[PDB]
């Protein structure tokens, strides 16, 4: 959705091409040489290319900008390394964060809802209320006492028989 | 007098924040759907359970 | 419509390659995509039964290329049950956390390695799905020429002879594997992760074929007489192929016991489980033994992972609803606690001084005071030091040790000390003493590692302060695998 | 107000403060948090012996299930005896 | 003792002689969720206290005691002294 | 909803038909599922005794520990493989 | 050399310098070395087994040899039980019986019923 | 399905373009008619191969 300009990048280019390597553009241990390279590492962070132009144009705009963002992320990352460059604070976003709290990790809460929830489902809830709907299937004059005499009086029939049917499944045993 | 003192700090810290934004959005979430379940006799989150029968 | 996705997305690849140096950002953003797909199959699986749900076939005849609807059926099946669902949840957050654990320190051919770490995560996700026995032994070999290329082009000094030992111990157990699948596949005509235990073989033909697939997962869940490639292929590869190797491939070995052998080797496994003590407990003790004396820092961790993974078995050959229970949390919370250690020893600790004996390491508290409390809370995570997930799977993995053999359960129970002495051994060291006159201070423990640490603690917690939460996936696969007539 | 229920969560209180925030609170605020706090507990401890003189009926707290298999459940459970 | 310590590290339980500047201010805040969570899991596990004794009628567990004995009858089960 | 799907044994069914297998398998799991919670039942039953009888626990409930204690080597997960596997009576 | 194991690992050792090893503990603390804590100077050759003489290892103690305190500590344990033993011959005997129960000893309290009397009873 | 079999036999004619290509140290979309050159006969392969299989399949349902 976001549009660049190339001349602004072949000058940018060209800016870079008397430039000296980043091997030793910091090693100097000042701003008649270091003042040009902190515009550079600014220029750097901006977002020059937006993803419309990204599918749209051909190739060789493609890497006059690949080696232009690699020596422009070296002049950078060098500068913050030996030494904008001169300023000390900690708002900054690195590379992985975008995706990793705003993907990855709701992705994983969301993972945790789901088992939490989906555990509601089991063979335990649902053999208790299986094994309650059984003796109400047999003896249905427990439905006529009131709430809470109810409760033991299924327990009561739980332990005088067996309301399996496993032996009903062993036929070929019997 | 009494102790030294080191520069000041903000209590609300980024990870107070996250943490303590996440864990509550979780509690009060599993109270809300115990909250739906009792007017409703089912999660709000088995709403988008949709599995296939079981035949 | 499925076509144009796939070539929308291979020139949605080619343009950011053409833009963007790196890939790491798009395989971030697929194994983020991956794990969603994940999580929202999740949602529509249903537990309440006991078959296949999310089936499809690849490679049939009347559709070489695609799905298949066909009254017949030859080609490769795929498809899951709980506990396939089980494994492929660890491995699938594992893999973000594999590429994102190598983002700065591999500088050189960075493309090739996270290609080649996010494949081998791919195939081993594909490993869970499988549903014949051949399905399953392509993908499960898939894996080892890539961890040949990773292991001999990126690691230390040493990372030529750790390349061949990956290829040559695991080849040289997966070939008798092969043997007994071929077996399988010309008695029955049938390789078939369905049908299989309906088919009743022979006992001598059942012990014939049973042995050869024993020796494979003796090979790779490393117990005792071949427990030997495992130090060396850790102690000199890189980071994710560490990472991958301890929280997956011997997470896959366990998987296959269950999956390959319980179903159709029922009469053979009972006359066999006595030789499967001997060997597990064998490799408990003599392991956790052997660890006491170690001047390296990665292979500390390496003999762990053997002397935990010889818990497990004795749980999954237990006959008992427990001990299988209790071998899948044990797998699961294992892959969650040992890949950060591994960070710990490879990520944190040789990225900042490249060297890995224990001599030069002492008093690491003084500078670094949150990287011990990170190594005394895994430290203890990694013994069986209860509410993480690690007890639950050595407590219930004992019981029923206990419950098949009550003898070999109590020299086993033996494992919960010797497990500590050398775990809290190293800790001691490491954050003990006055500060390291080898060791130039660093910087602390930065945001992506802290970042992948806390994932990996809470979600041994979690497991560890509730293991029910999965209990919804396996209570069919725990009843699935018991023969006590 | 429950007297069960304070025992536990009162230390638990005293421990995960002192370390989420010991360098945001400091060394003599969190002495005296932390002394305070078990002050508050072992008073609440004395009272519940006081009662529990009274009637010898004890009091349990239920929790969430640790683990159900087959035959064996666990569950986070405590009883003051 | 009082000597010279790194100002460089951050730890998360304070450092060497962790002391804030607000450090009243701070724990008021700290004061403040201290009581409220020890209020709000105090009225919280509430319903999930019960008694030991006085829970369930003695009609409950006379008649259990008489259906374990049905479900001893019919399965012929004999005690634990007898052989 | 509450759905109760239905019993099906090992023995009436061909093998060579997947749905009756299959169900015959959840069906012979559910049922020891079930068993189950009646051994669950009995052990809260009797934790309740032991609890409101104090002293005489011995003799108030002498038959709910007997029966808990021999329902117990007898109701548990067995596994549908070893009766599937193998006919008695053959 | 001076240990049997380290007598053990003698013929592997090829290319390596076989030192004596000494304990890292018995030697002096007042002599400066670069590290005091494990007194130890920087370029030092180590002995094979050195985990076993470093400062990390064992406390090794110096007062007794080792083979006279297991006679000394077995000694002092053979002592006692030996003389608790013999000292249950030379004891007195009671000035009471054992005190007996109503209810022909509680059997019926104590579980019980009339099969099962001998095995939860009391002295009646 | 035909036209699966013809979309992958395509897709295996732009793999071996592509890896062409790459062996000649030359880029990707070096030469991009080359690819629909190569698809275009690796999926005449793949027609060959499928009607091979259909002629097959009812030589098998006529021994009936
Ligand atoms: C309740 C329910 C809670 C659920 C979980 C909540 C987690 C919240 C996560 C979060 O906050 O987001 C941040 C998190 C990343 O952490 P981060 O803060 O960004 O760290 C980056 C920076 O470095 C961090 O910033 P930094 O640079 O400053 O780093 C310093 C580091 C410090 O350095 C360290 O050394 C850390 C030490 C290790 C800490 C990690 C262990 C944490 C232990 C938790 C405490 C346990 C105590 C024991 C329990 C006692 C209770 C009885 O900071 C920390 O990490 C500290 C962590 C602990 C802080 C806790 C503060 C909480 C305050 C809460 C106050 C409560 C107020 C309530 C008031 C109520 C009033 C009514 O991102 C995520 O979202 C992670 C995903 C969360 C889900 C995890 C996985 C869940 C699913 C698992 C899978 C399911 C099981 C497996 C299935 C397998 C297949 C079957
Ligand atoms: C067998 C051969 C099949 C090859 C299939 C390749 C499909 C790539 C499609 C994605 C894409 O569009 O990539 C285009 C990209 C362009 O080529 P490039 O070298 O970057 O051109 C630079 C010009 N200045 O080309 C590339 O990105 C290079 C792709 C090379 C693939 C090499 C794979 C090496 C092995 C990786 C692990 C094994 C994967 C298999 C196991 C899973
Ligand atoms: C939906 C989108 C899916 C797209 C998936 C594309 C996968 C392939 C991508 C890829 O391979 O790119 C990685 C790398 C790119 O290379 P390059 O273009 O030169 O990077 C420029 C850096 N500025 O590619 C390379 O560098 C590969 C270079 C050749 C490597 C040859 C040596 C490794 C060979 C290992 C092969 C092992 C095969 C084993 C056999 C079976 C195992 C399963
Ligand atoms: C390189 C080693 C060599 C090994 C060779 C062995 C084979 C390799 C083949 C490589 C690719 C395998 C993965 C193919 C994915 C196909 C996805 C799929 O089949 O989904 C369709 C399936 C049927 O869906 P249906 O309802 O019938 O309608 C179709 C329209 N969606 O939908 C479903 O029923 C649900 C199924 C969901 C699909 C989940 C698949 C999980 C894994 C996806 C990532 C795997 C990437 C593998 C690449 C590396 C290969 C090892
Ligand atoms: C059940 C799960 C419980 C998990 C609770 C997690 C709590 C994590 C919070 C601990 C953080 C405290 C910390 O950062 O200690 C750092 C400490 C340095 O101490 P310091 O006073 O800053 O001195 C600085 C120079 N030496 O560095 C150290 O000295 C190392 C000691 C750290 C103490 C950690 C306390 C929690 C340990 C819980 C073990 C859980 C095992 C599972
Ligand atoms: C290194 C050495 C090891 C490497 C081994 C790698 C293994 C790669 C195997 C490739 C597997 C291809 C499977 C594709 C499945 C895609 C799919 O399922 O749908 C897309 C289409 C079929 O449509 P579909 O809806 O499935 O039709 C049947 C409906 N019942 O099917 C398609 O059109 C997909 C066409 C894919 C063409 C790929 C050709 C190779 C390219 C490289
Ligand atoms: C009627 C039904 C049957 C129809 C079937 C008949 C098929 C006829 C053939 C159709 C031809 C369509 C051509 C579509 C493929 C085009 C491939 C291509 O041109 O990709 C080029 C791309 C790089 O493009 P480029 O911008 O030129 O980069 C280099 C600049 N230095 O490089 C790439 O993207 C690499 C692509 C290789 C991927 C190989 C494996 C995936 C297939
Ligand atoms: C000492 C170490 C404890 C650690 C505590 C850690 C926080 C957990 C607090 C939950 C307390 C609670 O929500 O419990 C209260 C509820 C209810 O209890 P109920 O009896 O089962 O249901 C009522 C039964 N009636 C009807 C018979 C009375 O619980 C639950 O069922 C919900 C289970 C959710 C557990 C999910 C844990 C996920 C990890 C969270 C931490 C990362």
């Amino acid at each position: 959705l976001r549009a660049y300009n190339e001349e602004k990048e072949l000058a940018l280019k060209q800016r870079l091409s008397q430039l000296p390597p980043p091997g030793k553009a910091f090693v100097t241990a000042k701003e008649a040489e270091l003042a040009e390279l902190a515009e550079i590492a600014a220029l750097y962070k901006t977002d020059r290319v937006g993803i419309l132009d990204i599918l749209l144009l051909g190739n060789k705009h493609a890497r006059l900008y690949r080696d232009n963002t690699a020596l422009l992320k070296d002049y950078y990352y060098n500068g913050r390394r030996i030494l904008w460059e001169i300023k000390r604070e900690g708002a900054e976003k690195e590379d992985w964060v975008n995706q990793m709290y705003f993907l990855y990790a709701p992705s994983l809460i969301l993972l945790l809802i789901v088992m939490v929830y989906k555990s509601r489902e089991d063979i335990t809830f649902w053999a208790k209320k299986e094994l309650d709907q059984r003796v109400l299937d047999k003896h249905p004059e427990i439905n006529d006492a009131p709430e809470n005499e109810r409760d033991a009086l299924i327990v009561e029939r739980i332990i005088a028989g067996d309301y399996d049917k496993l032996a009903s499944l062993q036929k070929k045993a019997t | 007098h009494g102790p030294e003192l080191t520069p000041a700090v903000p209590f609300f810290q980024p990870y107070v924040l996250k943490w303590a934004g996440v864990s509550l959005g979780l509690v009060a979430f599993y109270q809300f759907n115990s909250s739906y379940e009792a007017k409703n006799g089912h999660t709000w989150v088995e709403t988008f359970f949709h599995p296939k029968s079981r035949e | 419509f499925l076509t144009s996705i796939l070539l929308s997305s291979l020139y949605l690849f080619n343009r950011i390659l053409a833009w963007q140096g790196n890939v790491k950002h798009f395989y971030l953003f697929a194994s983020n995509l991956l794990l969603l797909f994940i999580v929202v199959l999740y949602i529509n699986f249903n537990t309440f039964s006991n078959s296949f749900q999310f089936n499809f076939e690849l490679f049939n005849s009347l559709n070489p290329f695609g799905l298949s609807n066909s009254d017949i059926s030859n080609g490769l099946l795929f498809g899951i049950d709980g506990l396939s669902l089980t494994f492929i949840l660890l491995t699938v957050l594992l893999i973000p956390l594999t590429l994102l654990g190598n983002w700065y320190n591999i500088n050189f051919n960075s493309n090739l390695y996270y290609t080649l770490v996010l494949a081998i995560g791919l195939v081993i996700l594909l490993n869970f799905w499988a549903l014949d026995y051949i399905s399953f032994y392509i993908l499960f070999e898939a894996t080892l020429p890539l961890l040949f290329i990773l292991i001999h082009i990126y690691g230390s000094s040493d990372s030529e002879r750790a390349s061949f030992y990956v290829l040559m111990f695991t080849l040289s157990g997966s070939l008798f594997m092969l043997l007994s699948i071929v077996v399988i596949s010309i008695v029955l005509n049938t390789t078939n992760f369905i049908n299989h235990n309906l088919f009743v073989l022979s006992l001598d033909l059942q012990t014939i074929i049973w042995l050869g697939l024993f020796i494979a997962i003796m090979v790779k869940t490393p117990l005792f007489p071949i427990h030997v490639w495992l130090p060396v292929v850790h102690s000199e590869s890189p980071l994710a192929g560490s990472m991958i190797l301890a929280g997956l491939i011997l997470k896959l070995a366990l998987y296959a016991i269950l999956r390959l052998l319980l179903p159709l080797l029922c009469e053979a496994q009972i006359l066999y489980t006595p030789m499967i003590y001997i060997i597990s407990l064998l490799t408990i003790i003599l392991t956790s033994l052997a660890t006491l004396r170690q001047i390296d820092l990665k292979v500390i961790i390496a003999y762990s992972s053997i002397s935990h993974m010889g818990i497990a078995i004795l749980g999954v050959c237990s006959n008992t609803s427990l001990g299988i229970y209790g071998s899948i949390v044990l797998g699961v919370a294992h892959g969650f606690v040992s890949p950060a250690l591994f960070l710990i020893v490879g990520g944190i600790l040789y990225d900042r001084y490249h060297i890995r004996i224990v001599n030069y390491y002492k008093g690491l508290t003084t500078y670094m005071p949150q990287l011990a409390t990170y190594i005394i809370i895994l430290s203890f995570a990694n013994i069986g030091t209860p509410l993480t997930g690690n007890f639950t799977g050595e407590f219930l993995s004992l019981q029923g040790g206990f419950i098949r053999n009550p003898i070999i359960g109590g020299i086993s129970c033996i494992s919960v000390l010797l497990a500590a002495i050398y775990q809290l051994k190293l800790t001691n060291k490491l954050t003990g003493g006055i500060s390291s006159i080898y060791m130039h201070r660093t910087n602390d423990v930065t945001i992506r590692e802290k970042f992948i640490m806390n994932i990996l603690i809470i979600s041994t917690l979690i497991i560890g302060i509730c293991p029910q939460i999965m209990y919804n996936l396996l209570y069919w696969t725990v009843n699935n695998y018991i023969y006590i007539i | 107000y429950n007297a069960i229920s304070l025992i536990i969560i009162l230390p638990c209180i005293s421990w995960l403060f002192p370390l989420f925030f010991g360098r945001q609170l400091g060394y003599v605020f969190v002495t005296r948090m932390t002394s305070t706090l078990i002050i508050i507990t072992t008073l609440i401890t004395y009272y519940y012996f006081y009662q529990l003189l009274g009637n010898n009926n004890p009091i349990n707290l239920e929790l969430f299930n640790y683990l159900n298999i087959d035959y064996l459940d666990i569950n986070y459970n405590f009883e003051i005896d | 003792g009082r000597y010279p310590f790194p100002k460089d590290v951050i730890s998360m339980t304070g450092g060497w002689w962790a002391n804030p500047s607000n450090w009243k201010l701070n724990g008021l805040f700290a004061t403040g969720i201290a009581v409220g969570l020890a209020l709000w899991v105090s009225t919280a596990t509430l319903p999930y206290t019960r008694r030991r004794e006085g829970i369930t009628s003695e009609s409950d567990i006379s008649k259990w005691n008489a259906a374990a004995g049905v479900w001893r009858e019919r399965h012929g089960k004999i005690s634990t002294g007898e052989a | 909803e509450h759905q109760r799907p239905e019993l099906v044994s090992f023995d009436d069914i061909n093998y060579n038909d997947h749905k009756k297998v299959r169900e015959a398998q959840e069906s012979y799991t559910r049922e020891q599922f079930i068993r189950l919670e009646a051994l669950k039942t009995v052990r809260k039953a009797l934790e309740k005794c032991y609890e409101e009888s104090g002293p005489n626990h011995f003799e108030d409930c002498k038959n709910l520990a007997e029966q808990y204690l021999d329902m117990l080597p007898t109701h548990r997960l067995q596994g549908y493989l070893g009766y599937q596997r193998n006919d008695p009576s053959k | 050399i001076r240990a049997s194991f380290d007598k053990a690992e003698e013929p592997m050792l090829g290319d390596y310098p076989d030192i004596d090893p000494f304990p890292a503990q018995l030697k002096n603390p007042y002599k400066k070395y670069d590290d005091q804590q494990d007194r130890r100077n920087l370029e030092e050759p180590l002995s094979v087994n050195d985990d076993l003489y470093d400062m990390w290892s064992p406390d090794r103690f110096t007062h007794f040899k080792n083979q006279d305190a297991l006679k000394y500590f077995i000694g002092f344990l053979t002592i006692f039980f030996g003389a608790s033993y013999v000292a249950t011959y030379f004891v007195p005997e009671k000035a009471a019986i054992p005190r007996e129960f109503p209810y022909e000893g509680l059997w019926k309290e104590s579980g019980g019923t009339e099969k099962s009397k001998a095995f939860f009873g009391q002295r009646s | 399905a035909l036209f699966t079999s013809l979309v992958g036999a395509s897709g295996l004619g732009f793999a071996t373009k592509f890896l062409s290509n790459k062996i000649r140290l030359k880029p990707a979309g070096y030469y991009p008619l080359g690819y629909v050159f190569s698809g275009v006969a690796w999926a005449g392969l793949g027609l060959v191969l499928h009607n091979v299989h259909q002629h097959s399949l009812e030589v098998l349902e006529k021994k009936k």
